[PDB]
């Protein structure tokens, strides 16, 4: 009310009001859907367009070869947040020959987001994002939050209507947990998942996005005519 | 982090005011009295030692600054603005003047210095005015003795004489009708004394009372000799004991 | 670069630069004018290290035309020539010199009389009657000593030129093309095309 | 009014609202506790179990400063994370300098000064969270806690998060039936047992137990997570007196 | 090195070898020392290969920026003039260049510009450039005329490259003709010198200080 | 540095900034500009509440570029010198590098250009300015005008009219002036612009101000009697 | 006030929403894209018949297989329109190749958040790019305030934008040719449009991979808007 | 953070006109009284001290009347520590216009440059304005004699006779109704004088409340001399034209 003009302030009662606007942003945007098991992870993304003639955004984008995120949000921001893990894995090839850690990524995003919350002048980031990824532990999932919060999962889903998929991962848990050396099973229960948060419209072939990395899998996204087999 | 005030705290209104150097002007007529007479061969400024309480040392505070060894300061308004002006009107007469000329600079020009570093605090991004006015004076060979007031807002006047501060426009009348162009230095003490003593009004001794006078140069204060140019500061801070000499031909 | 001359006469002032541009042991041009119409009554011509001589010029001259337009006035020659000296008063400390020597002529309008400024890299400035930069003023101020008169005309100026160019050719190692040779007067400036 | 609306700014009594506001924030937060024992210190934290989805044993809230002190805090994370973040560059630049690795009261100022800077300008925000940290250097253990303001002093039992009041008062209890001292094997199961009694505080979702500790004859003085046969005796010990 | 450039009745002759040396060291025989900067701007290389190529690849993005930003082609002094103050602010850092800036364009019609790596910026009818200059000059001089036919023109370019190709050591491999009309630039032929001195020899009854 | 976001769009989607900048120019005197079918013609009110001036000295309302181009404005004077100085640089900038003189439209552009950038950088307000700019490309006998304003768009002009009760003149010269056939000779281009200021002046005396410009670096200012025999010659006729 | 740089409560920049606003009030731009080419056509909207319509420059061209039209705040395009050019230039010197229309366009969209408290506020103009290149054919972008292009087959912006648009979601079909792509612009201008459009008021360009970016002439444009009434008379 | 206290100094009302120029007006209008003068052998300066105390030190003050060169000279209303700010920036400039030309500095080049000055805080930075307007007076050898004025817009004009400060408004009228182009320095002393005597909100003008000036070519050939007059000069002329 009084106390939502910048990031710098608190609340009577505690809360930062811009960091609660630009959370609000993600719950706009478009459904997104994260789900692992023990040899590979899953990124599943419903696209969103602005009309018929319009292309659909781009919901997925790859970090390294062991490693990326789907966004929810502000996408702009997005870009700015891959680029930035982008880098933070490069230097770490680069510098040290090893792959980034999945764990460290959600670190560095987490302390990247913070300073923006904290400091006259600047805002928050205005996108959620879920990060996979097949690293030296095996196969990881993050949710990413720009209050700063990511946090290991699962299985989890962001977006407009998140919370029917959230509620159908947490009921498939066990099954599609040991869904292993088995990449289109796994990938099958994500679109089901997904399917949880449609109302209206359903899954056409320039509309879905998946993307997947594992063990003997580089990160890779599918679009067009290489998600028809799962509809 | 970082200084975000780069804009003036200082502006105009509507009427033409400049309200934060009017305030700060309020500030010093709350302050206690000091006044400054010039006399023909000397001058003499003098103030009110305000006690903060009778288990502080007055004597560790000092209203009445050297600034050159020919020129001396008082102030009405704020202690701890007054303070800091006094630190910095000291390093300019070197910087911007001792250091290129030689020599000290004339009574006028570091009063200009002064008033300078008053006026920026004016217009200058995240800071109020200084809260004092001050009363300099001194002497040099070509100007003879001087006594200038300088106002927050930077402005500057010559004085034959004057007050400020608490009870200035009592004081200020009390000056014109004692003040003659053929006054000794003498003269200007006792009147001095006079002036200060209807603004005063518990203890009036030479230690609630501090007076200091611009007059002959003083060998004996100059720590060395053989150097026949150098005479001595002109500045020279009365004591206690010579206070209270001249309260009793009152 | 090489050769340049200047001689200020009654009424006006001559410049004379030679116009060959020289590369190793390649004449590379000889038609090369060596000076710049600072305004409508001041030329300046110029000599020293290649790049150095026209960047300084047309830099000197893109600012006393920004000038010129400025104030609609044109400076005086003694205000131009004391312009220049500061530029190159400034230069000669800097990280990288202009190494440029320049001779300044000019028609002050004002007191109605010609005037010639010399003004080496380091930023001095003298006025002269006739000066000279580099190795050529070793024979033209002799020479000029001699048979120059304070009060004798562009023509008898132009003859006296005539004479400096000869001993040059006669008795200077290299060929350096003839000069272009130029008259700054109280009708502005005008190249003398057959010299 | 409106003194509350800027940081830094202080009120006619002389508060500074903004940091007043920002221990709102830490009181919304999870239980974190502090054990000072006879030759080191424990800590121990509350995770609440959001989901099922939530991978246990993999989102770590306690911290390691260089590889002698253990900090754990409640509020803003990511706010906690910042100060660890700059108390690994204060502990850095101090073992560079001086060799030795940072004594817990020299550390304890350098996040104490860093966390007050905050709170002299309206540039920034003050930190949302308590922080609770500590271990051993060369004068034994020393156990802090520390606070929005930049207020922060050395505890024998230190408490923060929603369930603060419960833990302060069974805190109370082992430095009054414990005078002599506490051993760290203890303190870690007390640290269990003080969790779990705090979780009535927050007790709609169920919680994963975390403890840390650093013990000069346990752990060599270095900072260790209690983990597999030790954190689920602890756990045991823990549910024995709940019911 | 050995490039020319001169003016005629009938536009801009270009002519270069396609040498490139590290000491004595015969680096390549196939270099291309003319950068086609637009369909109307021909650019000349001698000095340093990396210099050269890069800062003159450069100034053909520069006069690219031109024509969008002002719709019209940028003119040869204009663009001489770019490449010249770059390399001015470099003077003393160590660029060794000797470039040709020849085109057309309607209000200055056909021009040629010498530039060079300490500044020095000439406009003129003939130059030639490169360690092997001397010995073009002095095939060029003593045959140029202005009413030259496009034809003898073509040779002389051609001829000159030759005559240094032969003398100059570090000079050789083929020549490259070009010739600017109020059209554009119109290349002329890679011409290797292997057979090109031997056939010059023949047929024009020149080079008899070598064995036949 | 101070850095504040002066500029900055409102909920309709106006910045305010830049349309109060436009207000300090309709408060400005009148400025008109006409282009001939060989010149281009530069009219300038004068405000009469100003008497004891010394015009000799007084800044000029049109003020010379480059020998070949002029500009005059319309809102803040002070403002206007700034803009001023920074297109004679950029003038001489152009000849030191192109080795040719702008074209108007280039020195338009480049002025319409920092007009923009004050738009939208932190710490500064818009130019309280609008200028007309009119001239002769190098080498080119087609006249050029074109017209300026706070927000950075530039247009070129037939003929335009800017300041205080530009409104009126602006509807005089779109009905007198025609496409077709403009003002054939300098005597007519002047007449056109001088009867479109009187529209709006008062007195034709120290009122009005004209400058004409010709190809190739030709501009003069006509003084007051050269002027007043325009004013006298047009209201004799008018009386009919 | 306010931070440049705040969201509202429903999670959006208010500055960035508040340029969109600006947007609608600027003339409107028109795009389609076919497989023989992409067209651009741009409403000039002289404010007055005295201003010498031709000086209008709306639409633009960023390199030869890259071309660009505007709407809004049109002032603020130039500094766009010079970093795309450059951007452009500066790709084909680091890789002798032309860069692509999407990468071309996330650059200049790189710009549009580079505001707070870097410039002082959002640009006020949206952007039509249109061009080629051998990957990914003929492309059509809009480029917003926001950061955000979508790739469009047809799009309009502009104060005429939402009508326009329904126009072309019906016109629009796979098999389009250029002459059916040019005459179903200037159809689309001349509704939407306040003046009865002509060729001084309107103003027609292509891009296409043989000919590269091409802004028509009045008289090229003037017989297809003589070309587009004989037809829509014709039934 | 900050933002809250900002009064945004550099931006224009609704009306375009910028408020704090406005008030910097506003504010000189209460200052003391100052004209300017010119003739056709000289300019005369004359301003009017603010309100007196007897026991002020005149002789050895300055307040109104400045020297910048030996060739020009200002009058000052508004804020004196602003002025002398300003006063010290017109000195050094003109000093480094004669270092790099060897010629004094063209009295309009000097005003366009200290006004340009006044412009900038107009524009940007976020300070306040200077509450200051001059009156310039000096000679050169293009234009000879010249009177100039600026204001805290940054906005200079030219003039035969020009007041600034209080009651410009009527002391206008009065220059304007007895000035004439013919005019000498003498008959322009009195008329300064004159019109002073009038428009002050004094009850009588004396020599105590008054500063004054000439820039003659009344030395010795072709050459400008500045005289500043002394307390007893300021009483004889005062005596000499009639008003005491
Ligand atoms: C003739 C053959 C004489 O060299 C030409 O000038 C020729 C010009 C040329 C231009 C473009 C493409 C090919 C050829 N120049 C060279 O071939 C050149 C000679 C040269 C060597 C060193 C120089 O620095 C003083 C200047 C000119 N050869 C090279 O540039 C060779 C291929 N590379 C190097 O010598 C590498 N050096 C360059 C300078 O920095 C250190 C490494």
């Amino acid at each position: 009310n009084n106390y939502d003009g910048d990031t710098v302030t608190f609340s009577p009662t505690g809360r930062l009001f811009q960091v609660e606007y630009a959370l609000e942003a993600i719950k706009q945007g478009s459904v997104t859907v994260g789900l692992r098991s023990n040899t590979h992870a899953v990124l599943v993304a419903l696209k969103r367009n602005a009309d018929e003639l319009s292309s659909y955004q781009k919901k997925i984008i790859k970090c390294d070869e062991h490693m990326g995120l789907s966004l929810a949000g502000l996408a702009p921001d997005a870009r700015v947040l891959s680029n930035y893990l982008r880098q933070q894995c490069n230097y770490s090839s680069l510098v040290f020959n090893r792959k980034l850690a999945v764990e460290r990524a959600g670190h560095l995003l987490c302390d990247k987001a913070q300073k923006n919350t904290q400091s006259y002048g600047g805002r928050p980031y205005g996108v959620g994002l879920l990060i996979i990824g097949y690293d030296k532990s095996g196969a990881h999932l993050l949710e990413f939050q720009p209050s700063g919060n990511v946090t290991e999962l699962y299985g989890t889903a962001i977006g407009a209507r998140s919370q029917g998929a959230k509620t159908y991962l947490e009921r498939t848990l066990d099954t599609f947990i040991k869904i292993d050396g088995n990449p289109d099973e796994l990938i099958k229960a994500g679109v089901e998942a997904i399917s949880q948060s449609l109302r209206d419209e359903s899954l056409t072939v320039d509309n879905l996005s998946i993307a997947i990395v594992g063990k003997d899998t580089p990160f890779t996204i599918y679009d067009g005519e290489a998600v028809a087999k799962y509809i | 982090m970082t200084d975000r005030y780069s804009f003036s705290l200082t502006t105009f209104s509507p009427s033409g005011k400049l309200g934060q150097i009017d305030y700060a002007l309020t500030a010093v007529k709350q302050g206690v009295t000091s006044l400054g007479i010039k006399a023909t061969n000397g001058v003499v400024i003098a103030t009110e030692k305000k006690s903060s309480s009778p288990l502080a040392m007055s004597e560790t505070l000092s209203k009445v600054s050297l600034l050159t060894p020919d020129i001396g300061a008082v102030y009405s308004g704020m202690g701890p603005d007054y303070r800091v002006l006094v630190d910095k009107s000291r390093k300019v007469a070197h910087t911007s003047y001792k250091r290129i000329y030689g020599e000290y600079p004339p009574t006028k020009l570091l009063v200009s210095e002064v008033a300078k570093i008053m006026q920026e605090a004016t217009q200058s991004g995240g800071v109020r005015p200084f809260g004092v006015s001050l009363l300099i004076a001194g002497h040099d060979e070509f100007n003879g003795f001087s006594l200038y007031q300088v106002d927050p807002s930077g402005s500057y006047f010559p004085w034959k004489a004057t007050a400020i501060g608490k009870g200035s426009v009592a004081a200020k009348t009390f000056l014109e009708k004692r003040w003659n162009d053929e006054l000794e230095l003498e003269d200007a003490i006792h009147i001095a004394l006079l002036t200060l003593k209807e603004s005063v009004e518990g203890e009036f001794n030479g230690d609630t009372i501090e007076l200091a006078i611009i007059g002959d140069e003083n060998p004996d204060l100059l720590g060395y000799t053989g150097i026949p140019t150098d005479k001595g500061p002109r500045f020279r801070k009365l004591t206690s004991q010579e206070i209270n000499d001249r309260l009793e031909a009152l | 670069m090489d050769i340049i001359l200047g001689i200020r006469v009654q009424d006006s002032v001559i410049l004379a630069s030679s116009k060959a541009v020289t590369r190793g042991i390649s004449v590379l041009k000889d038609s090369d004018d060596k000076t710049r119409q600072l305004s409508p009554h001041t030329l300046m011509s110029f000599a020293g290290e290649a790049g150095d001589t026209v960047q300084f010029a047309e830099y000197i001259q893109a600012n006393i035309q920004l000038y010129s337009i400025r104030e609609d006035y044109e400076l005086s020659p003694q205000a131009v020539s004391s312009f220049v000296r500061q530029e190159l008063a400034k230069s000669i400390r800097s990280r990288r010199p202009y190494q440029v020597n320049v001779l300044i002529g000019g028609y002050d309008k004002k007191k109605n009389k010609p005037e010639l400024y010399q003004i080496d890299y380091l930023g001095t400035k003298v006025e002269l009657p006739y000066g000279a930069h580099g190795y050529s003023g070793f024979y033209t101020f002799s020479l000029l000593d001699h048979h120059y008169r304070p009060d004798m005309t562009t023509e008898e100026g132009l003859d006296l030129l005539k004479l400096c160019v000869q001993e040059l050719e006669k008795r200077m190692p290299m060929d350096f093309k003839g000069v272009i040779v130029k008259i700054v007067d109280k009708d502005g400036i005008r190249q003398v095309d057959d010299f | 009014t409106g003194y509350d609306l800027s940081n830094s700014v202080f009120s006619p009594d002389g508060r500074n609202f903004q940091v007043e506001y920002a221990v709102k924030a830490v009181e919304n937060g999870t239980t974190s506790i502090g054990i000072k024992c006879n030759d080191g210190v424990v800590f121990a934290v509350e995770k609440l179990i959001t989901s099922k989805l939530l991978v246990p044993q993999k989102n770590v809230k306690i911290q390691v400063v260089d590889r002698h002190i253990g900090c754990v805090y409640s509020g803003l994370i990511p706010d906690g994370r910042h100060l660890v973040n700059r108390g690994r560059e204060e502990a850095a630049s101090f073992k560079k300098l001086y060799k030795t690795p940072i004594p817990i009261p020299a550390f304890a100022d350098r996040l104490g000064q860093y966390v007050q800077a905050h709170t002299l300008y309206n540039s920034v925000r003050p930190f949302g969270v308590s922080t609770i940290f500590g271990g051993v250097d060369k004068n034994g253990a020393h156990l802090y806690m520390l606070e929005p303001s930049g207020s922060y002093w050395g505890y024998k039992g230190a408490a923060t998060g929603k369930g603060r009041q419960s833990a302060k008062a069974e805190l109370e209890k082992l430095v009054d039936h414990h005078p002599e001292g506490l051993s760290a094997r203890e303190a870690v199961k007390q640290a269990a047992k003080i969790i779990y009694l705090a979780h009535e505080d927050n007790k709609e979702k169920d919680f994963e137990l975390e403890i840390s500790w650093c013990s000069l004859s346990e752990t060599n003085g270095l900072h260790k997570f209690v983990k597999g046969d030790l954190l689920q005796e602890a756990i045991d010990f823990a549910q024995k007196e709940i019911n | 090195t050995t490039t020319l450039a001169f003016r005629f009745q009938g536009g801009i002759i270009v002519a270069v070898d396609s040498r490139a040396t590290a000491g004595n060291w015969v680096a390549s025989q196939t270099v291309k020392k003319v950068i086609e900067i637009n369909p109307f701007l021909l650019g000349t290389m001698a000095g340093g290969t990396a210099d050269c190529q890069f800062w003159e690849t450069w100034l053909g993005s520069q006069c690219r920026l031109h024509e969008l930003r002002e719709k019209e082609r940028i003119s040869v002094a204009a663009a001489s003039k770019i490449l010249s103050n770059l390399v001015y602010q470099y003077k003393g850092a160590g660029l060794s260049m000797g470039t040709m800036i020849c085109g057309y364009t309607r209000k200055e019609g056909p021009t040629i510009y010498y530039v060079d790596s300490d500044g020095t910026r000439l406009k003129g009818d003939i130059f030639c450039v490169g360690s092997g200059q001397t010995f073009a000059y002095g095939v060029l001089d003593s045959n140029y005329k202005w009413d030259l036919s496009v034809e003898d023109a073509l040779y002389l370019g051609k001829r000159s490259i030759l005559a240094a190709a032969h003398r100059d050591a570090y000079s050789g491999g083929s020549v490259n003709l070009y010739h600017v009309t109020e059209d554009g630039w119109i290349y002329h032929g890679n011409h290797d010198v292997g057979e090109l001195f031997w056939k010059v020899k023949e047929e024009e009854g020149s080079f008899n200080n070598v064995i036949g | 540095g101070y850095d504040r976001a002066l500029s900055i769009f409102s909920p309709d989607g106006h910045i305010f900034q830049v349309e109060y900048a436009l207000e300090a120019v309709k408060r400005g005197t009148c400025a008109v500009g006409v282009k001939g079918k060989n010149c281009v013609v530069l009219g300038c009110e004068r405000r009469s509440t100003l008497k004891l001036q010394d015009t000799r000295i007084t800044p000029s309302k049109v003020s010379k570029i480059d020998s070949h181009v002029v500009l005059s404005f319309s809102g803040l004077n002070a403002d206007s010198r700034i803009l001023i100085e920074k297109a004679r640089v950029e003038a001489q900038s152009h000849r030191l590098t192109l080795e040719d003189p702008v074209t108007v439209e280039y020195l338009t552009r480049y002025v319409a250009g920092v007009q923009q950038r004050y738009t939208q950088s932190g710490g500064v307000r818009p130019f309280g300015v609008s200028t007309l700019i009119a001239g002769f490309d190098p080498r080119d006998d087609e006249p050029k005008l074109y017209q300026t304003e706070p927000s950075g768009i530039y247009s070129s002009w037939s003929a335009q009219t800017i300041g205080r009760n530009s409104k009126t003149v602006r509807e005089f010269l779109e009905k007198n002036y025609d496409r077709k056939e403009p003002p054939a000779t300098v005597e007519e281009c002047v007449k056109l612009t001088v009867r479109s200021l009187l529209e709006v002046v008062q007195t034709g005396a120290k009122n009005i101000e004209i400058t004409v410009v010709k190809p190739d670096s030709d501009i003069v200012a006509l003084s007051s009697e050269e002027i007043n025999q325009y004013v006298t010659q047009i209201e004799q006729e008018k009386q009919e | 006030d306010r931070g440049v740089s705040t969201f509202s409560p429903e999670g959006r920049l208010f500055q960035v929403e508040y340029s969109l606003e600006a947007i609608k009030l600027g003339s409107t731009a028109i795009g389609i894209a076919t497989k023989e080419g992409v067209v651009l056509g741009v409403e000039k909207r002289a404010t007055s018949p005295l201003l010498e319509s031709d000086s209008i420059e709306k639409i633009v061209e960023i390199d030869r297989h890259i071309g660009c039209a505007m709407s809004g705040l049109t002032a603020d395009a130039r500094s766009m329109i010079e970093h795309a050019r450059t951007a452009a230039v500066t790709h084909n010197l680091y890789y002798d190749e032309d860069i692509n229309v999407e990468s071309l366009t996330q650059s200049v969209c790189d710009l549009a958040l580079r505001f707070g408290e870097l410039m002082s506020r959002p640009f006020g103009v949206a952007l039509l790019i249109a061009g080629h290149d051998a990957d990914d054919g003929y492309q059509l972008f809009h480029a917003e305030p926001s950061g955000t292009f979508y790739r469009y087959n047809a799009k309009a912006i502009g104060s005429g934008s939402e009508g326009a648009q329904a126009e072309l979601l019906n016109e629009w079909h796979s098999s389009l040719t250029l002459k059916e792509a040019e005459l179903l612009v200037l159809k689309i201008l001349k509704q939407v449009m306040e003046e009865k459009l002509d060729e001084n008021n309107a103003q027609l360009s292509c891009i296409t991979k043989q000919d590269g970016f091409k802004i028509y002439d009045n008289e090229k444009t003037a017989e297809l808007i003589k070309e587009l009434k004989e037809k829509e008379a014709a039934e | 953070g900050s933002r809250r206290y900002d009064s945004r100094t550099t931006i224009f009302s609704p009306e375009g006109r910028l408020y704090q120029v406005e008030y910097a007006l506003e504010s000189i209008s209460h200052a003391g009284t100052a004209i300017g003068i010119m003739a056709s052998d000289g300019i005369v300066l004359a301003a009017e001290r603010k309100v007196t105390s007897t026991l002020l030190e005149q002789d050895t003050s300055t307040e109104k009347l400045y020297k910048l060169n030996d060739k020009i000279a200002v009058a000052v209303a508004g804020l004196t520590a602003d002025a002398e700010i300003l006063i010290n920036t017109a000195r050094i400039h003109a000093q480094n216009y004669l270092k790099t030309y060897n010629e004094d500095i063209p009295v309009e080049i000097l005003v366009r440059r200290l006004s340009d000055i006044k412009q900038g805080y107009t524009q940007h930075g976020g300070l306040r304005p200077f509450g200051v307007s001059f009156i310039y007076a000096g000679y050169d050898d293009r234009y000879g004699y010249q009177l100039y004025t600026s204001n805290p817009s940054g906005n200079y004009t030219g003039w035969k006779a020009i007041s600034v400060g209080a009651n410009t408004s009527a002391a206008q009228t009065l220059l304007q109704m007895d000035y004439k182009d013919d005019m000498k320095v003498d008959d322009a002393i009195e008329l300064a004088l004159k019109t002073l005597s009038k428009t002050t909100d004094s009850s009588a003008l004396t020599y105590d409340r008054l500063e004054f000036a000439t820039i003659r070519k009344g030395a010795n050939d072709g050459e400008v001399y500045q005289k500043i007059f002394k307390p007893q000069e300021i009483k004889d002329i005062l005596v000499k034209t009639g008003i005491t």
